[PDB]
RNA sequence: GCCUGGCGGCCGUAGCGCGGUGGUCCCACCUGACCCCAUGCCGAACUCAGAAGUGAAACGCCGUAGCGCCGAUGGUAGUGUGGGGUCUCCCCAUGCGAGAGUAGGGAACUGCCAGGC
RNA sequence: CCGACUUACCAACCCGAUGCAAACUGCGAAUACCGGAGAAUGUUAUCACGGGAGACACACGGCGGGUGCUAACGUCCGUCGUGAAGAGGGAAACAACCCAGACCGCCAGCUAAGGUCCCAAAGUCAUGGUUAAGUGGGAAACGAUGUGGGAAGGCCCAGAC
RNA sequence: UCCUCCUAAAGAGUAACGGAGGAGCACGAAGGUUGGCUAAUCCUGGUCGGACAUCAGGAGGUUAGUGCAAUGGCAUAAGCC
RNA sequence: GCUCAACGGAUAAAAGGUACUCCGGGGAUAACAGGCUGAUACCGCCCAAGAGUUCAUAUCGACGGCGGUGUUUGGCACCU
């Protein structure tokens, strides 16, 4: 028969890279599709809707593993 | 025989054959038919070597088959052009790397095991060797 | 500080763009060109990046 | 386990107050006593504490772990908080309901001057 | 008795180990849990003949390095996948 | 110094199992419930008022490796660059170098406040 | 009969051992990518705006793959190199392979790949071996007292084959 | 035409008449908030309950569930009242 | 107010025949033949359960395996 169909996305991964000086609201990890690979806990709580993680203060990205579940968190720390 | 009862997916990619085999030791039996060289071992060749073994040992002792034909191989029919989808699944192979113990034997004398392994090796495409259980 | 001599010995024609840019960062132009470069782990890393072409007088 | 269920009830508001950087007035309630702790937003050091097991609070009360005892502990913790000079704390239920001794402690802190 | 004459390893790595196997010797390691492990190389044909002797694994062996006798025991053997030869042995101090 | 409670840090060298141990200090079960309140019935739970009783259960502490968990050294697989046999796969120089196993470790450590001895 | 075997054939669970997976992951590289700092080098190579384009039929080779038959000078992608649009030397002849990027002239020298008996420039070079088929100078399973090297193993001067 | 996975080479992207599946809606609650709660499965005693209806106890730990494909999620639950 | 679903949507509005044909092009693309490849075809060999009365190999040889030729049906679309 026939089985040749596919969808499209054009980004699916992080943009902030833990040295990245992201200001204001830059999407640190857009189209993660989900709050579980990365959580936002440094600059308050990101993860608005479609779980896009974004900065809330002008500063450097921070990647870290916290919690009892060994979950990965994106933080924003000041320069 | 030796086609799996179910598969998650009907067809696979062709792939490439790996470096070296896991399962190089003689584990269950006392003698083994180790593989020296790469290739794909068809289920029909596996069955033919098994029958040669079993009749050579006269259905005495116990024989282990350490490989299984879990990869479906598709072939296009005759006088059809390229494309138009992937071909129909025709037969099943096991990918063999050098060092893979293919068969195992116990409960027989060593020379009778060597004769049965030689008659199986005459049916297999790849070059094989006789190995014995070693303690480590 | 101490300086070393780096001489090109092979051509840069079929090489990778990273290899060509490493020769540009070294300062080598011709197939016999020699340069005097100050001794530094960065210069040594460029030599190790393209070491099949260069020849180093210490 | 009742303590584990209480921690599961408390955890959502505890992480929400941790993310806001809020100085938490937490309350612990037992059948015998009630405890109040104003804790700095880092969560590691306790700024102000007032407990029913403290003898100065416990001598004035007919029964420890009463609603009157909860009001006395809330008044005491708000008095020590305003003596320390800190204000604008956020109240943590710590898994309990806002009812009875917990509500009485928070109402006494609000009356004595700790604003939420 | 099972005495093996062994030499210490000047260089470790896959290239050095393959150079040993090209020079018909093979690497080995000794560890005891009380002191630092010692990396050695062995004469492959001699240690092969001691493999073919079937009492190699049961009893206590004697490795001589620099004239020093070390009482060991064979823990595991890494064998070549499709040739008789062997690549690596680890010895536990007995 | 010891024990207990609360909030953390760190998240299996942190847990589970087995055995022992603690009591109107503290905490749990426990007494009663019209009343502050609740059960799509349930004073199970949530609450409130607390004369007695026991720590039995839970919880805390200690011991035990049985299971989880961590885990070298050495080797192997892979691979960047250059070179070479190649019919479909490898080899050499050099750089990086696992995973699984092995020896072994391991019955957490620590900060603030409060209470009793 | 409130049943004293659970079968000399098997479809489930668990335990111990053994593999396999593009659409499996309790693990996990090398590289690549993103950002920051620093030196040296590069005719600011980089970015923005504006004037003028062409091009949107690609090919082969290496690596990683789908498809095909792990077929095709096949087809479709990623990536690099070359040709396209690059002569010169080599592979006999040879777009794409190897070496190397031609401003012009020289009856000057040194080298790369590749070679050095004659065609045809340069070793009938030096030392140590191997092969006797013209292997070199096409081809597998499999077969054979071809002939070198190495580590061992039986019988044997109480007489081994 | 749109969505999900693989191909796809551990950033993004990436083709084929490649391998598999779905969508052209639904919901005024199936949205918001507050308060509360935790599954699949297995072993047992009892009304047609029989192997599976409903209780009670134990084991287990997310093997469930998500309005609907697949993937990534989810206990502080985004799952249930 | 769109199955403008050929979903960046030619128009509100549209199916066929041509062996009677015609033009502009293409070896960018098919038919014949050549080329590459050899799945298929044809030929040969390896193992030997057998049958051949006993006996594998006088003759044939299952289950399987490895090649050769260009040689059928094909694949590709390199030449025209």
């Amino acid at each position: 028969g026939g089985s040749t169909r596919n969808g499209r996305d054009s980004e699916a991964k992080r943009l902030g890279v833990k040295r990245f000086g992201g200001e204001s609201v830059l999407a640190g990890s857009i189209i993660v599709r989900q709050r579980g690979t990365k959580f936002h806990a440094g600059a308050n709580v990101g993860c608005g809707r479609d779980h896009t993680l974004f900065a809330k203060a002008d500063g450097k990205v921070k990647f870290e593993v916290k919690g009892p579940k060994n979950r990965k968190f994106i933080s924003i720390e000041a320069e | 025989m030796l086609q799996p009862k179910r598969t998650k997916f009907r067809k696979m990619h062709k792939g490439r054959n790996r470096g070296l085999a896991q399962g190089t030791d003689v584990s269950f039996g006392s003698f083994g038919l180790k593989a020296v060289g790469r290739g794909r071992l068809t289920a029909r060749q596996i069955e033919a070597a098994r029958r040669a073994m079993t009749r050579a040992v006269k259905r005495q002792g116990k024989i282990w088959i350490r490989v299984f034909p879990d990869k479906p191989i598709t072939e296009k029919p005759l006088a059809v052009r390229m494309g138009k989808g992937k071909g129909n699944v025709e037969y099943w192979v096991a990918l063999i790397q050098p060092g893979k113990v293919l068969y195992e034997m116990d409960g027989v004398p060593e020379e009778l095991a060597r004769e049965a392994f030689k008659l199986a090796a005459a049916k297999l495409p790849i070059k094989t060797t006789f190995v014995t259980k070693t303690v480590m | 500080a101490k300086t070393i001599k780096i001489t090109q010995t092979r051509s840069a024609i079929g090489r990778l763009p990273k290899h060509k840019a490493t020769l540009l960062g070294l300062g080598l132009r011709r197939i016999g060109h020699t340069v005097e470069r100050e001794d530094t782990p960065a210069i040594r890393g460029m030599i190790n990046a393209v070491s099949f072409m260069v020849k180093v007088e210490e | 386990d009742k303590k584990s269920a209480r921690i599961r009830r408390a955890t959502r508001a505890r992480r929400k107050l941790q993310e806001l950087g809020a100085t938490r007035l937490v309350v612990h309630r037992t059948p015998r006593h009630i405890y109040a702790q104003v804790i700095a937003p880092n969560g590691s050091e306790v700024l102000v504490a007032a407990s029913t097991v403290e003898k100065a609070i416990a001598e004035q009360l007919k029964y420890t772990g009463n609603k009157d005892a909860a009001a006395a502990v809330g008044k005491a913790v708000a008095e020590r908080a305003l003596e320390k000079g800190i204000k604008d704390v956020s109240f943590d239920r710590s898994g309990f309901q806002y009812h009875g001794r917990v509500q009485a402690l928070a109402d006494a802190a609000r009356e004595a001057g700790l604003q939420f | 008795m099972f005495t093996i004459n062994a030499e210490v390893r000047k260089e470790q790595g896959k290239g050095a180990s393959r150079r040993l196997r090209a020079a018909n010797k093979f690497p080995a390691i000794i560890y005891g849990g009380k002191e630092a492990p010692l990396a050695i190389e062995l004469d492959h044909d001699k240690v092969m003949n001691m493999q073919a002797k079937a009492e190699f694994y049961s009893e206590v062996l004697t490795i001589v390095v620099d004239g020093k006798e070390i009482k060991v025991k064979a823990q595991d053997v890494q064998r070549h996948p499709y040739k008789p030869k062997l690549q690596h042995i680890d010895f536990v101090r007995a």
